RNA sequence: GGUGUCUUGGGUG
């Protein structure tokens, strides 16, 4: 459902690497003292340890990430490729948020884990390629934005948000709102003559071009032949 | 303003510009059609304000259409080859 | 392509052309149901009646 | 607004309904019967009535009016006549389908060889498409060689029992071999005989083969009365200041009239059966090549100079025919063309327009209470100085040419009037280079007026146009209303095309010196 | 019969590029015919720029009728579609 | 289902449709050696029910002739016993969105 | 009659060499009689609407059949400017 | 005879009129336009039922002109004569070659040949009128007359009747 | 300009002689179809108004629109004035004076009573409510179609009509 | 106030 000018190549970070690297990047543990959040990044570091009504949510997040890993590796991209043209850049949003809110000095972050998890969940339930309360509408809507939700969850993970990007609450809310708005802007407009555009996008490159290739092969393909060279 | 120029204007979605290129910057014309038989056989006397399709014996259900002069010529050539193109201004089914 | 033969076949079978395409509206010099011509622009009264009462038709 | 007032309502074409024209309707919509060949009266002013240049057909002269509608040459659409034929003839563009129907039907009583009794045909009827239904009925009904009188106790379907002919095509002549019961007596099937057979087909039978009761009757594929197009469709031309030759269609119609009259000189007196066929076949050939001069396996109707006649089909087909040469694309006003040049000092969406072109082209600008002073200053300036104006349009459509108007100082501009001022700075114009391989070959630019006769382009836009400055030329189109100005500026403008959907990357970059220099 | 009630309108709430272009063109043409102007005109005299000013302040009194492929349509006032 | 080895003569073939209300289908053994629904390029087809087909048509405000189509002789339509008017749902790999559901109606 | 000026022709309907000519100006005046006063149509040859110049050599003779024959050569100078094409 | 007629009228509105009191201006324009007109296809439009409550709907802007089109639908009353319909009247004019009678909004003329022969004209009577032994036709009289003709002229139509048939004439 | 529910009337190959009017023979024209339509396209029986129903309808519409014109605050020669325009006033004045010179039912009550009593083809239905007729003869001769229907009832209907006719 | 039609050959982009 996206306009073809609005997408940019982006790496899907849950796909590549070994399971140990994935685990170190993505898995958080509350009971385990060493493998938890680094204390020197958050105000509330001491209050975190040992909790349960939050380690449940952390485990739910990690299980969603593992589901995404399995899905992308087994259904969509079986050969491992993880750099694909997707809608709404994430790197540039994060760095713009860092620039705007001046995220230096690694200051203690006042951004709690449950607020991060619920923020990303709400964002993932706000990207509308199709609008309607119908049930086939919901199914098509979720199939439409499955890959982009996988991307948004691969980037906005709890450990990554807290350690690698060190966002505070304001920068976090700004990232979510900007993703919302730019996704709503990346959608194709009704009235596009996508057939003429596609015909031109395929035909124009043909003006610059023992397997048969190039113009004769494209001619064979379009003039569907019962036998080929 | 050939066919590929039309393709580019269609890709741009500029319908009004295309209509204005092909009509007001070129052979725009006015014809009267019979609302019943749809042939351009309506005899119009604009200074006397009187109209008639003699085939249908009609004088009240007649409409004017702004169309390219080449389109009027095309319909007249079709009539010349016994083909009847019938221009109707409303859909039925 | 095959303009004359296709027109003859349309005559011999009394085809009805629904005029929903692009090229058909192009050759008749009408606004195509495409891009800027894929919708209609009405005149809104609910918003209009908010105008000052001295801006009225006389 | 350039059309004189008519009281009829203005509507748009929603449906086109093709079909054949019946002889009744051809006579009905006509206005004068055409029978006299000779163009002029006796080479005397205002030629012979009932000829191919009857003034009832309409006016093609500037100082004469149409005797049918009373309108000037500009407004008169032209009016059709009719010309009854002595004998019926085949329409050249329908011979194969005439042959198919001849094979399908019973050539004596006008009935389908097989009925709805047979479930195969009973299900071939069940196709909604007329053409698929006709094919599915022809692929079955073509082999039964009798009109069986009994429906499959003895149950009669109403049939007759006469044997069927083996239809064949030789040119424009439909041969039908009747294999009686040995010697198959093969007879020629004339258009009149096929017309008689075809008039007997019943409405439901006609529907089954895929025809129509109101629009396409199978006998209307045989010509008995011929429409005569107005002279607009076949206008004359001038060769050396005093000479005119008629269009090909006019001479073709004259030849048809000669053939018709020769036919009317045989069924009125002695005619020993070997001249009637010859002259009727001459009529058939003239009528055929009047419509289609590309018939396989025969000579072509030729002109005096050796060239073939421009038939109507040839008028309609090809790159230069009506559809692709006059309807899908056409020549347009308010355009300009000249060599392009590069200008490092222009903005990306600016094009430099020569003064002479800026003065030749124009934009009609409605006078309002925000532009009346500026427009009256342009009116004072005149059509020979920039910024000036070329025309003033009054509130009823009357043009005031400001060249020949010697008293340009005594015009006061009314509201709602229109001034056709010159092309000026920042006007949006569509700019274009052929071939137009993609949507970024035609882009909207802001105007900047400059001396010299060459266009100016910022050099970063030369990549989407695929242009360079060694001879190339580009076209400029001026939008003639505010709606088209807004469309250009809000959809086609150069800044809006920097990123392309073809490969979701920019198409304009930094090129040539600006690059090498930045390195 | 073919109009859609204001509750079940399931099209996009955002003005598209084509709708915006045509709305601006139509308003500019209207204003150039000495129609009344709803915004306060401070500096600009060009009808297109005045139309842009009206569009930004959600004060264009027009309606977009969006036809669906089945022939039905939805009506949206210009002031309730969202302009970026 | 009538699986044969070499050929089925047209005279025998003609009895298949005139034996209502039962349905007779035939396959050749050579055709059945490989299961084509296991091929990687063949996504999983799931026939809709009548109510679900109606739901699909109303959600898209569609008529039957305005759907993408599948031939009755299609190897996967032949494998699934699709009758005229029945709608399959085809979920398949999508490199731009991950997952995509397509619908085809049987000719 | 054409919309150009006829005030440059001599009594023979021909302009003389040495006279500046602009576009749309008549350089050869000719009349065609009206078949059966005011009994003539014009067949005058204007200058091309684009070109300026100066008349150089007005030739006058008779053709194979003895009818009058005229050739008028114009001259002008073109100075290079923006948009002229050059190559090595 | 009066017929209840649902009818419409397509209209064109200039941008200069695009104000806050639009619907009432179009209602007045419609009321002015239709109250009184004759149409060969309908009869005579005397009034319009529920005139102030006509719905102008939503107008469409014509592309290229900027004027709004309205399909103002409403139900009105129309009066049409038909050949072979009986219509009462009162005589208006008198003349040796026949007389005129005003019917509804219209005027009906009866010819000399279509009058009972007991009727004798008088140019000298006060008031001048036809008389008869037991029959009278003077100004103000009632006439139950059948219509045997109606010409459709676009602006004004005229009907010529005949009182020559039984059960008709003076009552 | 003046249009109605009658739309296409598209061209079949054949014509029809049965298009001229002859009110004796139930031929009125292709504008008064036996089943009319409304402005919502729904089917609806033809309407043929007698002079009484028509006078009541016009009076009602005029007084309603007059009350609308006055902001919320008796004779046809005055009641026709409610229209706008001189041509409007003249045409409605002629119609109203014709109605008020021949309205046998000079109230809504008796018009409603005859509506109830009558409810059959609206043509003769209205012509009976508009044309007083003494006995069966006048009806069956001015309306020659009551003969070949074998449902007459003219005797009692005309009796009750002239009975309900108010004095003058 | 109204400046005609078709083919052949040689080039420009
Ligand atoms: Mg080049
Ligand atoms: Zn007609
Ligand atoms: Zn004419
Ligand atoms: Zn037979």
């Amino acid at each position: 459902g996206l306009d073809g000018t609005q997408v940019e190549r982006q790496t899907i970070d849950t796909i590549p690497g070994s399971d140990k690297a994935f685990h170190k990047r993505y898995y958080v543990d509350l009971m385990d003292e060493k493998n938890s959040i680094k204390p020197d990044v958050i105000e509330y570091a001491a209050d975190i340890l040992g909790d349960v009504e939050l380690q449940k949510e952390l485990n739910s997040e990690y299980e969603q990430l593992v589901s995404d890993r399995k899905f992308l590796r087994e259904i969509v991209f079986v050969n491992g490729d993880h750099n694909w043209p997707l809608p709404v850049n994430l790197r540039r949003i994060i760095q713009n948020a860092q620039q705007i809110f001046h995220l230096d000095r690694a200051k203690a972050s006042d951004l709690t884990i449950p607020e991060i998890i619920h923020g990303v969940r709400d964002l993932c339930k706000k990207l509308f390629v199709l609008r309607g309360e119908n049930e086939l509408i919901k199914e098509a809507q979720q199939n439409a934005t499955s890959l982009f939700q996988c991307l948004v969850r691969a980037r906005l993970a709890t450990r990554r948000i807290l350690e690698e990007f060190r966002l505070n609450r304001d920068a976090f809310e700004w990232v979510l709102g900007t993703i919302e708005a730019q996704f709503q802007r990346s959608l194709v407009h009704p009235g596009e003559m996508v057939g003429v555009i596609a015909a031109q996008s395929i035909g124009e490159p043909a003006t610059q071009m023992n397997v048969t290739l190039g113009v004769p092969r494209l001619k064979e393909i379009l003039n569907v032949a019962k036998n080929i060279k | 303003f050939g066919e590929m120029e039309r393709d580019c204007m269609i890709a741009h979605g500029a319908a009004g510009f295309l209509k204005e290129r092909l009509m007001e910057a070129s052979d725009a014309f006015r014809v009267h059609v019979c609302g019943i038989c749809g042939l351009m056989s309506v005899i119009a006397n604009l200074k006397k304000n009187q109209f008639e399709c003699r085939s249908c014996k009609n004088k009240t259900n007649i409409y004017q259409l702004h169309i390219p002069y080449a389109a009027k010529l095309l319909f007249q050539e079709l009539m010349a080859m016994n083909i009847a193109p019938r221009l109707y201004t409303e859909r039925s089914g | 392509e095959e303009t004359v033969e296709i027109l003859f076949e349309a005559g011999a079978a009394a085809e009805l052309d629904d005029c929903r395409g692009v090229s058909e509206n192009v050759m008749l010099g009408q606004l195509a149901p495409m891009g800027t011509g894929a919708f209609d622009v009405m005149i809104d009264e609910k918003l209009l009646t908010s105008l000052p009462a001295d801006y009225a038709p006389t | 607004s350039q059309f004189p007032y008519s009281s009829a309502p203005l509507r748009s074409v929603k449906e086109v309904q093709f079909g054949l024209l019946s002889p009744e309707e051809i006579r009905a919509i006509s206005v004068v019967k055409i029978e006299y060949p000779e163009i002029m009266d006796e080479s005397r002013q205002r030629p012979r009535e009932g000829g191919l240049n009857d003034p009832k057909l309409g006016s093609i002269d500037r100082n004469f009016k149409c005797q049918t509608c009373g309108e000037g040459m500009a407004e008169c659409p032209g009016h059709f006549g009719h010309m009854e034929l002595a004998k019926p003839v085949f329409h050249i563009g329908f011979i194969p389908k005439i042959k198919k129907v001849c094979e399908c039907i019973c050539m004596n009583c006008g009935k389908l060889l097989l009925d709805e009794t047979n479930p195969t045909m009973a299900q071939a009827i069940r196709i909604r498409d007329p053409k698929k239904r006709f094919n599915a009925v022809w692929q079955l009904c073509k082999t039964k060689m009798v009109c069986e009188a009994d429906a499959p106790k003895v149950v009669s379907r109403g049939g007759c029992g006469n044997t069927q002919p083996v239809v064949r095509k030789d040119g424009m002549k439909l041969w039908g071999t009747w294999k009686k019961s040995a010697q198959p007596e093969r007879k020629l099937l004339t258009p009149g005989e096929i017309l008689n057979v075809f008039k007997h087909i019943s409405p439901e039978d006609c529907f089954r083969l895929g025809f129509n009761e109101d629009y396409a009757r199978p006998e209307w594929m045989i010509i008995t009365v011929l429409p005569v197009p107005p002279p607009q469709v076949r206008p004359s031309i001038a060769m050396d200041e005093t000479t005119q030759g008629q269009d090909d269609l006019t001479h073709k119609l004259s030849d048809i009239l000669k053939a018709n009259i020769n036919v009317q000189k045989l069924e009125m007196d002695g005619s020993p059966q070997h001249i009637i066929n010859e002259v009727e076949q001459l009529l058939q050939f003239h009528v055929a090549t009047y419509m289609d001069n590309d018939i396989a396996g025969q000579p072509q109707a030729l002109q005096k100079s050796g060239r073939p006649v421009k038939a109507i089909r040839a008028r309609l087909k090809g790159k230069e025919g009506r559809l692709r040469g006059n309807l899908m694309g056409k020549r347009v006003d308010f355009s300009a063309r000249t060599v392009i040049s590069g200008d490092p000092n222009l903005e990306l969406d600016q094009v430099g327009v020569p003064i002479s072109i800026a003065k030749t082209l124009s934009y009609p600008e409605t006078v309002t209470q925000y532009n009346i002073h500026r427009l009256t200053e342009y009116v004072r300036n005149g059509p020979n100085e920039h910024p000036g104006a070329k025309y003033v349009i009054r509130d009823n459509g009357d043009r005031i040419d400001l060249r020949y108007h010697k008293r340009a100082g005594d015009i006061v501009l009314q509201y709602g009037w229109k001034v056709e001022r010159h092309l000026m700075d920042d006007d949006p114009v569509l700019f274009n280079r052929q071939p137009s391989l993609h949507k970024m070959s035609m882009m909207a630019h802001r105007v900047k007026v400059m001396p010299y006769s060459t266009f100016r382009l910022n050099l970063s836009v030369t990549s989407p146009y695929n242009a360079d400055f060694d001879g190339d030329e580009m076209n400029l189109h001026v939008p003639q209303s505010e709606e088209t100005r807004a469309e250009l500026s809000q959809l086609c403008a150069v800044p809006l095309q920097i990123v392309s959907p073809q490969s979701n990357k920019p198409v304009m970059g930094i090129v040539q010196d600006t690059l090498c220099g930045v390195r | 019969e073919l109009a859609i009630l204001k509750e079940e309108r399931t099209t996009t709430p955002y003005l598209t590029k084509y709708e915006r272009a045509r709305i601006l063109g139509t308003r500019a043409l209207q204003i150039s015919m000495n129609a009344p102007v709803l915004v306060d005109i401070e500096g600009e005299t060009d009808p297109l720029q005045i139309a842009m000013k009206e569009l930004s302040q959600r004060k264009i009194p027009l309606v977009i009728r969006r036809y669906l492929p089945d022939g039905s349509y939805e009506d949206w006032g210009c002031d309730e579609l969202i302009v970026d | 289902i009538f699986i044969y080895q070499n050929n089925i003569t047209p005279s025998a073939n003609k009895m298949i449709p005139t034996v209502s209300p039962a349905i007779i289908e035939t396959f050749q053994e050579s055709d059945l050696v490989v299961n084509i629904t296991h091929h990687e390029l063949v996504p999983k087809h799931i026939r809709l029910s009548d109510g679900e087909k109606s739901q699909l048509l109303q959600r898209y405000k569609l008529k039957e002739s305005q759907l993408p189509r599948i031939q009755r002789e299609d190897p996967v339509a032949r494998y699934l016993g699709l009758k005229r008017g029945q709608v399959v749902k085809i979920i398949r790999r999508s490199e731009t969105s991950g997952r995509y559901a397509s619908y085809r109606i049987c000719l | 009659l054409k919309h150009g000026t006829y005030e440059k022709l001599d009594e023979d309907g021909l302009i003389a060499p040495g006279v500046r000519v602009s576009g749309d100006d008549i350089i050869i005046g000719k009349t065609t009689p009206i078949p059966p006063y005011h009994t003539k149509r014009d067949a005058s040859t204007p200058l091309r609407s684009t070109e300026n110049g100066i008349v150089d050599q007005v030739l006058l003779t008779t053709n194979q059949e003895g009818l009058k024959f005229v050739k008028v050569r114009m001259r002008t100078t073109k100075v290079p400017q923006i948009g002229d094409k050059f190559a090595s | 005879m009066f017929f209840l007629k649902d009818l419409s009228l397509i209209l064109t509105l200039h941008p200069s009129y695009f104000g806050p009191q639009m619907n009432q201006y179009l209602r007045e324009k419609l009321l002015t336009d239709v109250e009184g007109t004759c149409t060969g296809q309908f009869g005579y439009i005397v009034t319009v039922l529920d005139g102030m409550n006509i719905d102008v709907g939503k107008g469409r802007i014509i592309p290229g002109s900027g004027s709004a089109e309205f399909e103002v639908k409403y139900r009105a009353v129309v009066w049409k004569p038909f050949k072979g319909e009986v219509v009462d009247a009162i005589v208006s004019n008198v003349s040796p070659i026949g007389f005129f009678a005003d019917v509804g909004p219209l005027n009906v003329f009866v010819s000399t040949r279509l009058i009972p022969d007991n009727l004798v004209y008088n140019p000298s009577n006060s008031p001048p009128a036809y008389m008869s032994n037991d029959e009278l036709i003077t100004k103000g009289s009632k006439v139950r007359l059948k219509v045997v003709g109606t010409r459709t002229d676009v602006n004004e139509i005229y009907a010529i009747g005949s009182i020559k048939e039984d059960f008709l004439g003076a009552i | 300009v003046s249009t109605s529910t009658v739309g296409a009337r598209r061209r079949r190959a054949k014509q029809q002689v049965d298009d001229e009017e002859n009110a004796t023979l139930l031929r009125l024209g292709p504008e008064f179809a036996l089943k009319q339509y409304d402005h919502d396209g729904n089917e609806h029986d033809l309407i043929a108004l007698s002079l009484s129903e028509s006078r009541l309808l016009i009076r009602e519409a005029l007084k309603a629109r007059s009350r609308a014109r006055n902001g919320g605050v008796i004779d046809d020669d005055e009641l026709a004035k409610v229209t706008s325009g001189a041509v409007a006033n003249g045409v409605v004045k002629k119609t109203l004076d014709y109605l008020n010179t021949f309205a046998r039912f000079k109230d809504e009550e008796t018009c409603t009573a005859v509506d109830q009593l009558l409810h059959l083809h609206p043509f003769e239905i209205a012509q009976l409510s508009s044309l007083g007729c003494e006995d069966v003869d006048e009806a069956i001769t001015l309306i020659p179609s009551l003969a070949a229907k074998k449902e007459v009832n003219l005797q009692r209907i005309l009796d009750e009509l002239n009975r309900l006719e108010d004095p003058y």
